[PDB]
């Protein structure tokens, strides 16, 4: 006793692509933990001084920080062509939107020279059009880096993702959690404080990137996130 | 690193009176030392800050935001006096020398008009 | 100076299979942390009201919870054939037994409609026959999901496993550990409590499953484990 | 707008090798956490009783412990040839040195029968010659196990590495961190202590090694590290 | 044959599992009794290898089933409309209405006190009643 | 959310007597306030629960098991009275109104026949 | 048109970002004003779609830029040597020198007290000043 | 597991005197029990170790290293006496029997010449 | 040539490593001395490049070896049956029996007290004794 359903035409188009990525790009992973208390405080401060114009989220902050870190270390903002390496100077980020019909890949352009409001508005307009199924092809064709977030589900601590064919890196974000940290109380002792953290995983190709480059990339991202004011410069 | 000292006289008659009297009505006898330490504890509670104090990252971040828009002008400490009477002396660098003085006078006041206060 | 030993006939039969799985199934991982204090209390409560009939273990609880989660999300209880997808309605679980001669793959059937006692008795009868080397071939041929446990060794915090050829998922269980958690004391403060946790890793194929489906699967498993009474319905 | 740079001659020599390793060696990972407070105390005790002869580091301790663990479990100190398995009796370890021109692979020989001073002196002489670009070919050709460390960067908690072609295992070391642990205070209660830990990842091939063997290997390494005096025998 | 069952613990279990839901379901005493009947029948087979219960609609496969599935069947088939009969809806196998009785409790001080237990009266046979009864007073055994 | 108040008179003569007497035999002088707070601390120890109390998951689970087969009928609290004498008043919702009363009478008893108790 | 701006918060922000560096850069009030000018210049376009500022060297693309890049340009071009003019270097768009003024503060005790604020005087137009002013008193809005 | 007992007489007159006197000058009245427990607390502070004590791994490690070159000869405990007077008795195994004695005499000394000490 | 060695620390190290085992092995003073002899020989080679010790059975490769391997060899070869001789078994290179001597300790109070140390008496040469002696009093140096 069982049932069989014919394979969809669109399911092979992604199956072949996924099968090509693994056999074409060696993978190596890097993990880190980020404290995001200050970022939450800043978001709360900036989401109450408004009258209804906008509303922000963590993903926009991560996107902007990802742009800055890309700028500081440009070797990740590259691509592997037939017989030559391609190096860019503009950062385009690919965001993943899930729908019952499948997974789409909206794009955001000019992140380096942009603010949070425009990024949010673009990400939401594109998410709406992706859900409503009137997306032009040029709008989801190519980027430099890809991001995935699963913070809506508290049961996902950390996970991995596959790199897209022409790209050389991808980032995966988990859900927040709480951990104990040591605090030097002014009385001259050590006490327990409760910090909130997220675990970030990055997958890199080893033909265009090396371990040290990825480690430096993670360091710049961390420095930009833990200190949020540095998002200005 | 230049250093400087501050000094102040003292009279311990009232503490003697309280100790003697307590010994005659209950039986409890305790040394002057506990009076000295207990006075030192109540003193290091509200002492001004050096004029050349530099803040830290968290403090500036919180101000810039708006959580602690009212700043602070007090901070605890951990001092230990030097023995003597007819005097109490302390040795500290120049920057805090002034703060160390607020400590001497605070103890100099409590120990002369409020000895009873340091009882249970 | 060195030594050489001829390769065994049975060593190539598994080498070829392992080499075929990696090049045929793209892999992506998901991780989670489970609290198992209540489960231990329940096991202690149910292992003392008996007179010698049975004795339970954590693996049986995980197997049953794995069956329930499979039932709620059926897309993982599937398989990829030549040109059509296969969807089942009965949950069969593959358990791994290690012996000096190699690694076997006993099977348990009808887990959805079963109790802990029967599962334990089957797993132990099959483990004995696997150790004694009188196992029929039909008894280790096919399932839907595979499980691996390494809680007997305290030095294994987390690890990965390879998916079997016809299957589309595998679960790996680690050893328990202790962590600090925040407790809201009735006096109106926050204190430190010591919880015991395990880290569970799940490996999924990306042709039959997507990220959201795996995340939901992990959520159902977690919900069933942390609240153990829900094993009844 | 973009730029293109011709691919280097040395870049393909490593690209082809990396691409051959993934398609030739199935990979499975194992992770563990090690407490290194006692090791730091011992290092401090042994780096102050000297007059300038030497100066030690954590990597030497890990190398020696890795040799002992290899000796106890010899199945990892092996190799896969055309049609026969190769089993050694001497432990040679490959250390990774990063330079702007690329990544090198110095070698240390006779680790089993050696002390910390000689290991440090060899690792530093070879690191200097690798940086100065006068390394003979025989000096970086073959070993049994490979090690990678990234403790100089605090932003790297855990990461993965690729196995070399003729070898069957590799170890990756992260950066230290601080965690809370329970202590049974003599008064008859439970308190919080702050331990310092590192997270160690090991990648193994599944044609020469099995899960149980790797788990035992990790156990021997852990036992040797947490108790440092056992480095003598 | 007649017996008395104490069902205080079972009510507490029902309240625990009816509060961790968001509106999905709601259980009752009849569902628990149906599942226990299969187990009691299973141990003493003299009263086939499949257990079918008549509430006269029919429910199948109680042995390999959970409370969720059993509850849905009992209510769907009711709307369209071994044997069990229940009359617990009127406070004034056959199942009666609950009541309260006094029982002795061994106080830690070393004397005997009064506590209020809740009971219901239910009407080879002795062994069947014993196995059924064991499952009710101790409810956790419904899993295995 | 309906709310209701509860009130009870008070006499503070005995506390005055204890304070005066203590001042004459040792020297210690303390305010009525500490008597008020210390009475409030000893009071919020054993207070009944509302009849419409709903338990939590852990409580029911532990009962369903058999670890805490004996249930509880007491629970601490955090009340703060309102000043006044010849009266002590409290404002609370209807559900707890009854529990808030056990508090008033408990303090009303301790402060009238056991003032000495609130001394060291 | 004239207005008064309070710049106490802005100084604190500058001190925060000039201490987390190791020698890489150092910011000043002029850089902040240039970025804010682009903001209010965009909100009210009547005063093109690209914003160019003359300090007479030129700075380009202030809208899509950060403080780091703007600072480096303003100093490199100075060495080789809309419009802005500053005269804050002498304590005795046009920008003046800072000064201190008394303002009322609502003390929590329920009265009015004196606090010392730092101010500078800066010389469709009203809307432009308002948008610029909003960015200065509230500095966090420089991000969006 | 052989077991043995140790015993020592006691006189409680001084505690009675302190209680009576305290009751006449302030009003405080407290039971003998708190004197017993407070004496037990001050006693279990400095008690020798059994001659057949075996160390643990951490202790031997630090020794070998050089952090605690100076070893320890004291260790706290948790004893509870048995009631009685004209006697205090304790039951313990043979190994610690000697340590349990240091406890009896320490309390036997404190409770006879320093009753006042156990007051605030 | 004669010298005196203090072996209190070495005994503590032996007790530490003989308690973390489950029955696998058990060490003794002779094994430690053999390993130290190689090191002392290594620093002063005038007393070959391989070190062989005769206990007259033979032990090989002490330099590239640990206590576990050395102990097993010394006991296996004994059953079948530079040079070392030991007579520590009777309390009444050549090694004698242990004894206790008084030494001065600088008490923190600022005076001199008596402490009880354990000693043994062992019978270019001076340098050899010094290097051997350094390894014994400070035992941690047996690793490098």
């Amino acid at each position: 006793a069982y049932t069989d359903v014919p394979i969809s035409g669109m399911r092979k188009t992604i199956a072949a692509r996924l099968k090509e990525s693994v056999t074409e790009n060696p993978h190596f992973f890097v993990s880190t933990n980020l404290s995001v208390s200050k970022l939450l405080k800043l978001r709360q401060a900036l989401n109450s001084s408004a009258d209804g114009r906008y509303k922000l989220s963590v993903n926009d902050f991560l996107i902007k920080a990802m742009g800055i870190a890309s700028k500081r270390v440009p070797t990740v903002n590259s691509s592997w062509r037939d017989g030559v390496i391609r190096q860019f100077e503009t950062v385009d980020v690919s965001v993943a939107v899930a729908t019952p019909n499948g997974l789409i890949t909206p794009i955001v352009k000019g992140v380096e020279g942009k603010g949070l409001e425009s990024i949010s508005a673009a990400v939401k307009e594109l998410a709406k059009k992706a859900r409503d199924g009137k997306l032009k092809p040029e709008e989801y064709q190519g980027g430099s880096i890809s991001i995935s977030n699963m913070g809506m589900n508290p049961a996902v601590q950390s996970f991995t993702a596959i790199i897209n064919p022409p790209q050389a890196a991808i980032l995966a974000v988990g859900a927040p959690q709480k951990v104990a940290v040591p605090v030097e109380n002014e009385d001259g002792t050590t006490g327990v404080s409760w910090d909130e953290q997220i675990i970030v995983t990055a997958s890199f190709d080893h033909k265009v990137v090396d371990g040290a480059v990825g480690a430096e990339w993670i360091r710049e991202l961390k420095k930009v996130i833990e200190n949020p004011l540095e998002l200005l410069l | 690193p230049p250093v400087a000292v501050v000094t102040a006289p003292i009279s311990l008659s009232a503490a003697i009176d309280v100790q003697n009297k307590l010994h005659k009505t209950i039986g409890v006898f305790l040394p002057l030392s506990t009076f000295i330490t207990r006075a030192t504890e109540i003193a290091n509670q509200k002492l001004p800050l050096p004029a050349n104090y530099q803040p830290t990252a968290d403090e500036l971040f919180n101000q810039v935001l708006g959580l602690d828009k009212v700043t602070r002008k007090e901070s605890r400490g951990s001092y230990t006096p030097t023995f003597g009477s007819f005097v109490f002396s302390l040795q500290v660098p120049k920057s805090e020398e002034k703060r160390a003085q607020a400590f001497l006078q605070k103890m100099k006041l409590v120990l002369e008009q409020e000895p009873d206060k340091l009882v249970r």
